[PDB]
């Protein structure tokens, strides 16, 4: 049964009073490093720095010269020379931008077929790898050191519809994507094809011709009934959901398939369980866990913050005490554990960040 | 350190498999054997998990150090020690999966 416990230590409401879509700690940081996390919403990154007795100082403050863009999703890289950190945000406008934390300056910009970006995810091992999800059939992955597109997933066997969600594997061998078509599709990044082409865009200079990817490795359609909306990898674990109030933990093939062994034919899949919550049904709600993969969270749409022990085999007995805040009644879009696990952070659609300290 | 970096990890990803055959030492109707084989998966999973994330912790370390000849040496042994444990813990499972079921 879970153990964990959280207080509530600080709350603010960002001046622009626009919906928080997205937010971010930077793991790319040493023990005893501040702890850093970004926050997306309207045409504003905003960096936070988290501090003793809940204090919560803002660092810096991006505003983006098109005033029509509206940040949905950021993630965090490090620069492979420096090791600075870099920060990749996109949204409503399509527009993939490299920020320069120290300067809070766009150093770098990336335009896929135009249609705004649902999802930002960086390569576990490769720095310069970033796998872009938009509103299209299609899923981009680039490579930011030579400003190149490595390759498109999608067409032929692609998502049907609109691709809304994917992630990598802990070592970014394989890419989980799922879409409005019902369906989570395996795409393999460390075959001989794959790797070639990212070791050719590598070798570009000018101071390019992408891989199309029409086929899957795994298709499934038996999980959900409705639009996946967000999908993570748990290991070789999958865990996905929908509108239908669950998170679905499952597998490819049968019970006891190796994940690295399925068949692209592979017609079974196995589920494990489902972590149950309410009030969590409306469109772009994200859910996320801490490095150690120990923790799960997800906010709803009133404000509740749901948490669960992944150490639990049972989802049932995996959940812990629900976070709430009598002043917290604005839908949660995005939480985030800090490096440690011992911060989680939730941004609502008021524009209010709540933070939650583990006490346990 | 470089040194303590590969031998901290080589160390933690080794505590990782031995508490996990421990794990699966504490470990029948066919419904009920489908039950503790999902019991070995789960347990398995969370042994891959450890090793992976120790690896990526090691990664990070060693890129957060910056040799440059000694520190892509450190991440290339480090993604060998990683492959070396999970075929470890793929093969414990891929033993008591079959122990329950004979």
């Amino acid at each position: 049964k879970c153990k964990y416990s959280f207080k509530c230590v600080n709350s603010l409401k960002e001046d622009h009073n626009q919906p928080l879509f997205g937010v971010q700690f930077n793991w790319h940081s040493k023990e005893g490093d501040p702890l850093v996390f970004a926050t997306v919403g309207s045409n504003r990154v905003t960096l936070y720095e988290c501090h003793s007795q809940g204090e919560i100082r803002l660092l810096q403050s991006y505003v983006d010269a098109d005033a029509d863009e509206n940040f949905y999703t950021c993630a965090w890289t490090y620069d492979s020379n420096t090791s600075h950190p870099l920060l990749a945000v996109a949204g409503s406008r399509g527009i993939i931008r490299i920020i320069n934390p120290i300067t809070m300056q766009c150093i770098k910009h990336y335009v896929g077929h135009g249609n705004a970006i649902n999802e930002l995810k960086f390569h576990p091992r490769d720095p310069n790898l970033l796998l872009s999800v938009s509103k299209d059939h299609a899923l981009r992955l680039w490579n930011i050191q030579t400003d190149t597109l490595v390759a498109i997933f999608g067409g032929v066997e692609g998502h049907r519809d609109e691709v809304l969600s994917a992630d990598y594997d802990l070592l970014g061998e394989k890419i989980m994507s799922c879409g409005m078509d019902h369906s989570l599709k395996l795409w393999r990044i460390n075959s001989k094809r794959m790797m070639n082409a990212i070791k050719e865009s590598y070798d570009y200079n000018p101071n390019f011709i992408s891989q199309k990817i029409h086929f899957p490795d795994f298709s499934t359609r038996d999980i959900h009934r409705n639009y996946v909306d967000c999908v993570r990898w748990l290991g070789d674990l999958i865990l996905s959901k929908s509108c239908e109030n669950a998170i679905v933990c499952w597998k490819p093939g049968k019970m006891e398939d190796d994940i690295d062994k399925i068949k692209p034919s592979e017609s079974n899949v196995t589920i494990l369980g489902r972590f149950d919550y309410s009030q969590c049904d409306i469109w772009y709600m994200r859910f996320s866990m801490d490095f150690w993969q120990k923790m799960l969270a997800l906010g709803n749409q009133v404000g509740k913050l749901y948490v669960w022990d992944l150490e639990v085999e049972d989802p049932h007995k995996a959940k812990c005490t629900t976070l709430t805040h009598h002043k917290c009644g604005a839908a949660i879009r995005q939480t985030s554990f800090s490096r440690d696990s011992s911060i989680l952070i939730a941004v609502c659609d008021d524009a209010s960040i709540w933070r939650w300290d583990r006490l346990r | 350190m470089i040194n303590e970096i590969k031998k901290n990890a080589q160390e933690r990803m080794d505590e990782t498999v031995e508490q996990l055959k421990n794990e699966l030492s504490k470990v029948g109707t066919e419904e009920r054997r489908l039950e503790l084989a999902k019991q070995v998966v789960f347990a398995a999973n969370r042994a891959l998990i450890r090793v992976r994330t120790i690896a990526l912790e090691a990664a990070w370390r060693l890129l957060m150090l910056g040799n440059k000849r000694d520190i892509s040496q450190a991440l290339e042994e480090i993604e060998k020690l990683t492959k070396v444990a999970a075929k470890k813990i793929k093969e414990v499972l891929e033993a008591k999966i079959k122990e329950l079921r004979e």
